[PDB]
Protein backbone atom coordinates (compact mmCIF):
# COMPACT_ATOMS: atom_id res chain seq x y z
CA UNK A 1 0.00 0.00 0.00
CA UNK A 2 1.22 3.39 -1.26
CA UNK A 3 0.19 6.30 1.26
CA UNK A 4 0.52 8.86 -1.50
CA UNK A 5 2.04 12.12 -0.36
CA UNK A 6 2.46 11.63 3.08
CA UNK A 7 6.08 10.97 5.48
CA UNK A 8 6.46 7.70 6.69
CA UNK A 9 6.86 8.93 9.97
CA UNK A 10 3.59 10.46 10.46
CA UNK A 11 1.54 7.77 8.87
CA UNK A 12 3.70 5.52 11.83
CA UNK A 13 2.51 7.38 13.97
CA UNK A 14 -1.09 7.70 13.11
CA UNK A 15 -1.01 3.97 12.67
CA UNK A 16 0.70 3.28 16.60
CA UNK A 17 -2.28 6.05 17.84
CA UNK A 18 -4.78 4.21 15.54
CA UNK A 19 -5.73 7.69 13.84
CA UNK A 20 -6.63 6.54 10.80
CA UNK A 21 -9.81 6.12 8.96
CA UNK A 22 -9.12 2.78 7.01
CA UNK A 23 -9.08 0.18 9.52
CA UNK A 24 -7.08 -2.37 8.01
CA UNK A 25 -3.40 -2.26 8.45
CA UNK A 26 -0.31 -3.35 6.56
CA UNK A 27 1.84 -5.65 8.69
CA UNK A 28 4.80 -3.69 9.33
CA UNK A 29 8.29 -4.79 10.12
CA UNK A 30 11.52 -3.03 9.46
CA UNK A 31 12.87 -3.16 5.29
CA UNK A 32 9.14 -3.42 3.91
CA UNK A 33 8.81 0.42 4.86
CA UNK A 34 10.25 2.54 2.26
CA UNK A 35 9.81 6.42 1.45
CA UNK A 36 9.59 7.67 -2.23
CA UNK A 37 8.45 10.93 -3.57
CA UNK A 38 5.55 9.63 -4.51
CA UNK A 39 4.99 8.77 -0.74
CA UNK A 40 5.08 6.11 1.78
CA UNK A 41 5.41 2.59 0.57
CA UNK A 42 4.45 -0.24 3.32
CA UNK A 43 4.47 -3.81 2.48
CA UNK A 44 7.83 -3.90 -0.09
CA UNK A 45 10.82 -4.44 0.61
CA UNK A 46 13.39 -2.10 -1.73
CA UNK A 47 16.64 -3.48 -3.22
CA UNK A 48 19.77 -2.22 -4.61
CA UNK A 49 19.50 -4.29 -7.89
CA UNK A 50 17.57 -2.57 -10.64
CA UNK B 1 -43.20 40.73 19.07
CA UNK B 2 -39.89 41.03 19.16
CA UNK B 3 -37.19 40.77 16.86
CA UNK B 4 -33.81 39.52 17.63
CA UNK B 5 -31.75 40.53 14.80
CA UNK B 6 -28.44 39.39 14.55
CA UNK B 7 -24.87 39.02 12.42
CA UNK B 8 -23.53 35.64 12.14
CA UNK B 9 -20.34 36.88 9.98
CA UNK B 10 -18.32 39.19 12.01
CA UNK B 11 -15.18 37.40 13.85
CA UNK B 12 -15.10 39.40 17.07
CA UNK B 13 -18.16 37.75 18.61
CA UNK B 14 -19.53 39.02 22.02
CA UNK B 15 -22.72 36.84 22.23
CA UNK B 16 -21.97 33.40 23.19
CA UNK B 17 -24.56 30.84 24.14
CA UNK B 18 -23.56 29.02 27.31
CA UNK B 19 -21.53 26.24 26.21
CA UNK B 20 -19.07 25.00 28.33
CA UNK B 21 -14.81 25.68 27.64
CA UNK B 22 -12.29 22.76 27.80
CA UNK B 23 -8.49 22.76 27.84
CA UNK B 24 -6.34 24.25 25.41
CA UNK B 25 -5.07 21.25 23.31
CA UNK B 26 -2.19 21.90 20.92
CA UNK B 27 0.17 19.98 18.51
CA UNK B 28 -2.49 17.36 17.97
CA UNK B 29 -5.72 16.86 15.15
CA UNK B 30 -8.16 17.90 18.03
CA UNK B 31 -11.91 18.93 17.04
CA UNK B 32 -12.10 22.41 17.64
CA UNK B 33 -15.12 25.22 18.59
CA UNK B 34 -13.54 28.79 18.46
CA UNK B 35 -16.90 31.23 19.26
CA UNK B 36 -18.89 29.28 17.08
CA UNK B 37 -16.15 28.66 14.30
CA UNK B 38 -15.67 24.87 13.92
CA UNK B 39 -13.34 22.23 12.03
CA UNK B 40 -10.85 19.78 12.53
CA UNK B 41 -6.69 20.25 12.55
CA UNK B 42 -3.94 20.71 14.37
CA UNK B 43 -3.68 23.97 16.55
CA UNK B 44 -0.08 25.59 16.76
CA UNK B 45 1.26 29.12 18.23
CA UNK B 46 1.07 31.05 15.51
CA UNK B 47 3.90 34.05 14.53
CA UNK B 48 1.33 36.15 12.79
CA UNK B 49 0.66 39.59 14.57
CA UNK B 50 -3.38 39.98 14.64
CA UNK C 1 31.69 17.27 -12.74
CA UNK C 2 27.99 17.98 -11.08
CA UNK C 3 25.11 16.05 -9.58
CA UNK C 4 22.03 15.00 -12.29
CA UNK C 5 24.76 15.07 -14.47
CA UNK C 6 22.91 16.99 -17.07
CA UNK C 7 24.82 18.95 -20.17
CA UNK C 8 25.72 22.67 -19.80
CA UNK C 9 22.30 23.44 -21.78
CA UNK C 10 20.16 21.35 -20.17
CA UNK C 11 21.00 22.79 -16.63
CA UNK C 12 20.64 26.39 -18.19
CA UNK C 13 17.15 24.75 -19.60
CA UNK C 14 16.22 23.69 -16.30
CA UNK C 15 16.90 26.96 -14.23
CA UNK C 16 15.31 29.18 -17.13
CA UNK C 17 11.99 27.37 -16.60
CA UNK C 18 10.15 28.30 -13.27
CA UNK C 19 7.97 25.26 -12.22
CA UNK C 20 5.00 25.71 -9.89
CA UNK C 21 4.49 22.51 -8.41
CA UNK C 22 7.72 20.61 -8.23
CA UNK C 23 5.97 17.60 -6.46
CA UNK C 24 7.67 15.87 -3.45
CA UNK C 25 6.43 15.31 -0.10
CA UNK C 26 6.08 18.74 1.40
CA UNK C 27 4.54 18.83 4.28
CA UNK C 28 7.58 20.64 6.17
CA UNK C 29 5.72 24.12 4.27
CA UNK C 30 2.11 23.53 5.92
CA UNK C 31 3.28 25.60 9.37
CA UNK C 32 3.85 29.07 9.54
CA UNK C 33 5.93 30.76 6.45
CA UNK C 34 2.73 32.41 4.54
CA UNK C 35 1.10 28.93 3.73
CA UNK C 36 1.80 29.61 0.31
CA UNK C 37 -0.41 28.29 -2.57
CA UNK C 38 0.82 24.38 -3.42
CA UNK C 39 -2.68 24.98 -5.35
CA UNK C 40 -4.52 23.79 -2.40
CA UNK C 41 -1.84 23.78 0.10
CA UNK C 42 -2.46 19.54 -0.07
CA UNK C 43 -6.09 20.93 2.29
CA UNK C 44 -8.98 20.86 -0.15
CA UNK C 45 -7.93 17.72 -2.06
CA UNK C 46 -5.80 19.15 -4.99
CA UNK C 47 -2.82 16.97 -5.02
CA UNK D 1 -6.29 28.25 -8.67
CA UNK D 2 -9.64 28.61 -10.49
CA UNK D 3 -10.72 25.41 -9.11
CA UNK D 4 -9.96 26.10 -5.22
CA UNK D 5 -10.76 29.46 -5.37
CA UNK D 6 -13.80 28.36 -6.60
CA UNK D 7 -14.38 26.84 -2.78
CA UNK D 8 -15.16 30.34 -1.36
CA UNK D 9 -18.36 31.09 -3.13
CA UNK D 10 -21.68 30.79 -1.75
CA UNK D 11 -23.38 29.75 -5.29
CA UNK D 12 -26.78 31.03 -3.37
CA UNK D 13 -26.34 29.54 -0.08
CA UNK D 14 -25.99 31.72 3.47
CA UNK D 15 -22.07 30.14 3.45
CA UNK D 16 -19.18 28.62 1.89
CA UNK D 17 -18.24 27.03 4.64
CA UNK D 18 -20.12 23.50 5.16
CA UNK D 19 -19.84 24.16 9.22
CA UNK D 20 -21.46 27.04 9.61
CA UNK D 21 -24.57 25.83 7.51
CA UNK D 22 -24.40 21.94 9.63
CA UNK D 23 -23.92 24.16 12.66
CA UNK D 24 -26.57 27.09 12.19
CA UNK D 25 -29.05 24.90 11.00
CA UNK D 26 -31.24 21.75 11.37
CA UNK D 27 -30.54 19.10 8.60
CA UNK D 28 -34.26 19.57 6.74
CA UNK D 29 -32.45 23.46 5.74
CA UNK D 30 -28.84 22.27 5.87
CA UNK D 31 -29.29 20.08 3.66
CA UNK D 32 -31.00 22.29 0.86
CA UNK D 33 -27.82 24.92 1.95
CA UNK D 34 -25.54 22.16 0.90
CA UNK D 35 -27.09 20.91 -2.27
CA UNK D 36 -26.60 24.66 -3.73
CA UNK D 37 -23.11 24.37 -2.96
CA UNK D 38 -22.91 20.79 -3.67
CA UNK D 39 -24.05 21.96 -7.49
CA UNK D 40 -21.65 25.18 -7.36
CA UNK D 41 -18.55 22.41 -6.80
CA UNK D 42 -19.62 19.83 -8.86
CA UNK D 43 -20.13 22.40 -11.79
CA UNK D 44 -16.57 23.62 -11.15
CA UNK D 45 -14.92 20.11 -10.90
CA UNK D 46 -16.46 19.06 -14.09
CA UNK D 47 -15.71 22.42 -16.02
CA UNK D 48 -11.91 21.62 -14.44
CA UNK D 49 -11.80 17.73 -16.11
CA UNK D 50 -13.01 19.57 -19.32
C1 LIG E 1 10.04 12.95 7.31
O1 LIG E 1 10.11 13.63 8.57
C2 LIG E 1 11.44 13.70 9.13
C3 LIG E 1 11.31 14.40 10.46
O2 LIG E 1 10.34 13.79 11.28
C4 LIG E 1 12.36 14.43 8.15
O3 LIG E 1 13.68 14.45 8.68
C5 LIG E 1 12.34 13.71 6.81
O4 LIG E 1 13.17 14.39 5.88
C6 LIG E 1 10.92 13.66 6.30
N1 LIG E 1 10.87 13.00 5.00
C7 LIG E 1 10.11 13.43 3.98
C8 LIG E 1 10.19 12.63 2.72
O5 LIG E 1 9.39 14.42 4.08
C1 LIG F 1 22.61 -0.30 -1.34
O1 LIG F 1 24.04 -0.24 -1.18
C2 LIG F 1 24.48 0.84 -0.33
C3 LIG F 1 25.99 0.79 -0.32
O2 LIG F 1 26.54 1.85 0.45
C4 LIG F 1 23.87 0.67 1.06
O3 LIG F 1 24.27 1.76 1.89
C5 LIG F 1 22.35 0.63 0.94
O4 LIG F 1 21.76 0.44 2.22
C6 LIG F 1 21.95 -0.51 0.02
N1 LIG F 1 20.51 -0.59 -0.10
C7 LIG F 1 19.84 -1.74 -0.18
C8 LIG F 1 18.35 -1.63 -0.30
O5 LIG F 1 20.40 -2.83 -0.15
Amino acid sequence: VLYQGVNCTEVSVAIHADQLTPTWRVYSTGSNVFQTRAGCLIGAEYVNNS
Amino acid sequence: VVVLSFELLHAPATVCGPKKSTNLVKNKCVNFNFNGLTGTGVLTKSNKKF
Amino acid sequence: SKPSKRSPIEDLLFNKVTLADAGFIKQYGDCLGDIAARCAQKFNGLT
Amino acid sequence: NTLVKQLSSKFGAISSVLNDILSRLDPPEAEVQIDRLITGRLQSLQTYVT
